[PDB]
């Protein structure tokens, strides 16, 4: 998903 | 089987059906019968000859004395509050008026009023109506300031510790420090009179406040103080609250070892004394789900929140602050759990539920409405990524932008610029800008967030690791600044292996980012190196990935009281 | 990088290219050089120029002294056997003829040829040519019988420990007992005359001979006796040989706590010394996977036969019995692992391969061909059920009927009527008759299957319980005798959890059958009483499913030698 | 599938 989980 | 009904449940039906002509004489019935008539009225759905009686303080005092059937009273009260009648505000105002009237009386009447206020404020704060519980606790505190006796000082301390719990839940943090100062003034003038009083609950409330205000070091220090001041003679509720708040402070302190013991002991001690239906058990499950979510154990956290919602969904009716908080926390947990899958069908429903409830009961500019909003906004940008439309994608990106910016404004107004929550809003806004193809603004927001967190949390923290991973993903995929992305990815993986070892879930994303980084710069040696590293990571994740069902992980009697606290204290 | 070739690897390719002229002079080269010339001929594919030299015994004596490059010799030897020329049978006969001529010689020349036989017969036995290794040892044995002193008695028992090993891979069990009895004659004579011989390797073979004839009661007795004679001075090859056979007798004894420590120590002891490529290491993995399949650890049992097969597919060429044996067990393990899924296409290829090899190198009436034949038949009957074509369903199920009966006859001819292997075919044939809609015939097979196993193994054993479940499904799903099936399902339930607990993955066909058992006789309360246990089985299986692979389970240096022996002996 | 794994 191109990036880690949201904060 | 057709078992005939008890004469009690038959006389109840014969009285309720006569309720118009007998409500004068029902108010003089025994307390255990009066609540049964009113619960029959709620069961029949006649929430108008019931709310006509719960709006009295004197009648609601007798109903509040039935301490066994209190889950039924919570459900009845929540049905009344959604019914349209304002039993929370009417009861609080009526008690404040009667309190101000009988302030000029002897100690017996004042004691009776203060006890009615304690039970009523405990009920309202337990139901969720924190804004309508201060008005009761402030009146009780006003009663406690008139005289200078020992019991009056101690009950003023009790007012100042319960009054702090109804302000952290209301996000009146600017008044929580004043409340703590008043409480410690009362504690000091109690100590100067040679009678020490327990301060575990007060310092636990300070821990909850300073963790909410993102004063993590202060939260850790004050939970240390609370668990130094905890004894065996404290009630179960105080011990559970201190344990769960200390657990919440320890996890954000990136100390996941003692926090596990504290939260396991808290969950066990709540599920033993209270049960699987009391809302305190639901609050402990909520804190345990927070702990599981912030140790990368999402698959158990989402299962715990699903439990923690169900207790609050059953006890607290429909539209409630606690049900909304469970919906919001579960929606974020489901958002993290299904982030890799990409599907969000119940996560969006739960995040919208937490805004569909809070907007109804809380004002437009309340902090609980902010955080919940943020969660929905996160889910929205995911639906931006998955959807193949363009106009719908742009509209959803704009909606997520509005939600993030309103949440950022609320957090920035109530917290200031230099806090972790404001920086988290900055980081989420940067991620959204990265989705919104505004890469310059995205890197600006991410840089600001990283600077704010590094200045506060230091150079190494899980949140800082997440922020630098997000910035590295922006650099190596969108802005093509590979040199910065390399060191950012190295920092992220270093913090991840420092905290969670090689089992961190974000290691998948940052290793894939490093793979595409080295592929873009052409260095295929490190491409194969991190390819085998990611193969090892997948192998170790698949080898250790099993359903645990942490609900029974506490089992029966895992530890003992005054033992987990001692280990926590001596492990410093 | 373009590195130039060594002058050795260049002069090798220059004398091989001039092999016809220099064939006479190559045989005079040193052993290290001479094997590298011959291996180059195999690399160039000129097997005819090579098998013309391995058929001579003297050259195959020189290329057998290269112990470093023995793994290349097995692949070079196996390539010759598939190429045509019977280089195993020619060497064995050429040794026996030459061995029969030095009978009237001194003890120096005779000991020279006996040592040639122990490395030649130790190679053919290692490569799988047991029918041709025995002819070498039987000639080496009759050299030791000529001289009747204390010196040569230790070699006659050294032949008989090896003769007992080439007569079990050849499935000549009825000669094995006579070999063991002849060994004790040469053991008691040597032991009495002030020289005690290590009776540890020899009793290890009986732990596999009596295991093969389903004498598990007698197998465990010689399992203990074998390990009581384990000494640190023994060769590692002998020590690992006793451990793997001891594990196979302990696993079939249905005691698994003592079984794991014997074979996990064996895998470690066969990996630090022999390495991850020597055939003995893969031999230990084959017996290690026997332990995994009987302890319901089926998930990583396939991965340990595939490792065992892949080692043998690289050392032992294409058509070898050792490769075929691995193909057999991998096919059975893939059969058991993917029984629930129902997809048998990799498993059928392995089972078909194990028959395409054994039928080529063994006679039509060989016991080892029967066991490899039942595995294809088990796979065929499941394909004959899963496929939706009635014409395919009938013909493929009939083909599996000829295989069991052919397999049963070979087992019944040598193992007799009263054995587990004979009864194992009765149960397999019973399951086949169930699928053949011959429910009347399927009754009497299982009854004969259980009665033989119950009489031999005992009233309560894992093999008996697994056979009962075959009969329980007959009485329940297609014969409607729910009263008879009620005690059968419960009988397997107690035994199934006796040695595996409620999380035994074979209980899925036992718990679900109980649900259908109560669906047609009323008593729906007990349906939910077994419905949560099925969920309990689901919970207790997947949670323990997540475990590391067995290859790294042994890790590096888990325990020590002469400690697992003492730990096992006292228990 | 009702007869469990074949022996």
């Amino acid at each position: 998903q191109k990036r880690a989980s949201g904060q | 089987e057709w078992i005939p009904e008890t004469l009690y449940n038959t006389a109840i039906s014969a009285v309720v059906d006569n309720y118009i002509r007998s409500r004068r004489d029902i108010r003089s019935l025994p307390e255990n019968i009066q609540f049964d008539v009113y619960y029959k009225l709620y069961q029949q759905g006649r929430l108008c000859q019931l709310g006509s009686e719960f709006c009295e303080l004197e009648v609601f005092a007798k109903v509040l004395r039935a301490l066994d059937k209190r889950h039924l009273l919570h459900h009845c009260f929540q049905a009344l509050m959604d019914h349209g009648v304002k039993v929370a505000s009417v009861l609080a105002y009526s008690f404040s008026r009667r309190c101000s009237y009988i302030a000029e009386s002897d100690a017996a009447v004042k004691e009776k009023a203060i006890q009615v206020g304690f039970v009523l404020g405990g009920f309202l704060s337990d139901a969720g109506w924190y804004s309508d519980a201060e008005k009761v606790f402030l009146s009780c505190l006003q009663l406690c300031t008139l005289h200078d006796e020992m019991l009056h000082w101690f009950r003023a301390v009790e007012c100042c510790v319960r009054l702090l719990h109804v302000r952290n839940g209301n996000c009146k943090y600017h008044l929580g420090e004043e409340t703590f100062k008043l409480a410690q003034t009362y504690m000091d003038k109690l100590s100067k009179h040679g009678q020490q009083a327990n301060k575990a609950a007060l310092y636990g409330e300070l821990c909850a406040l300073l963790f909410a205000k993102s004063h993590y070091d202060e939260a850790y220090k004050w939970c240390i103080e609370a668990m130094k001041e905890i004894t065996a003679g404290l009630p179960v509720k105080v011990v559970v609250d201190v344990l769960r708040q200390a657990s919440k402070a320890c996890v954000v302190k990136r100390e996941f070892k003692k926090a596990e013991q504290l939260i396991k002991h808290a969950v066990y001690l709540a599920r033993d004394h209270f049960g699987s239906k009391h809302p305190k058990y639901s609050d402990t499950l909520l804190d345990y789900g927070f702990y599981l979510l912030n140790v990368d154990n999402i698959c158990q956290s989402v299962a715990i929140y699903q439990a923690a919602l169900d207790i609050r969904q059953s006890v607290f009716g429909g539209k409630n602050i606690h049900v909304a908080t469970a919906h919001e926390d579960l929606a974020y947990s489901s958002y993290v759990h299904q982030y890799s899958s990409g599907k969000f069908d119940n996560a969006l429903f739960h995040a919208e539920r937490a805004i569909g409830i809070i907007t109804h009961i809380l004002p437009e500019d309340h902090l609980l409405l902010a955080s919940s909003k943020r969660v929905k906004a996160l889910i929205l940008e995911e639906i931006a990524i998955d959807c193949h439309n363009k106009e719908t994608e742009q509209r959803l990106l704009q909606e997520a932008h509005d939600l993030h910016l309103s949440s950022l404004q609320l957090a920035k107004k109530a917290f200031g610029e230099f806090n972790v929550q404001t920086a988290k809003h900055y980081g989420n806004l940067g991620r959204l800008y990265q989705s919104m193809r505004k890469f310059k603004e995205a890197e600006e927001m991410h840089i600001k967030a990283i600077q704010i967190k590094e200045q506060l949390l230091g150079q190494e923290d899980y949140e800082v690791a997440l922020s630098v991973g997000h910035l590295a993903s922006l650099y190596n995929y969108d802005m093509n600044q590979y040199e910065n992305a390399e060191k950012l990815y190295l920092r992220s993986i270093a913090i991840g292996k420092k905290l969670f070892g090689e089992g961190y879930s974000g290691l998948e994303y940052d290793y894939r980012g490093l793979i595409k980084l080295y592929n873009s710069i052409g260095n295929y040696e490190k491409v194969f190196e991190y390819h085998n590293v990611l193969s090892n990571w997948n192998r170790l994740r698949d080898r250790q990935y099993s359903v645990t069902d942490a609900l029974e992980d506490v089992s029966t009697s895992p530890q003992s009281t005054e033992e987990v606290v001692q280990s926590f204290l001596i492990s410093q």
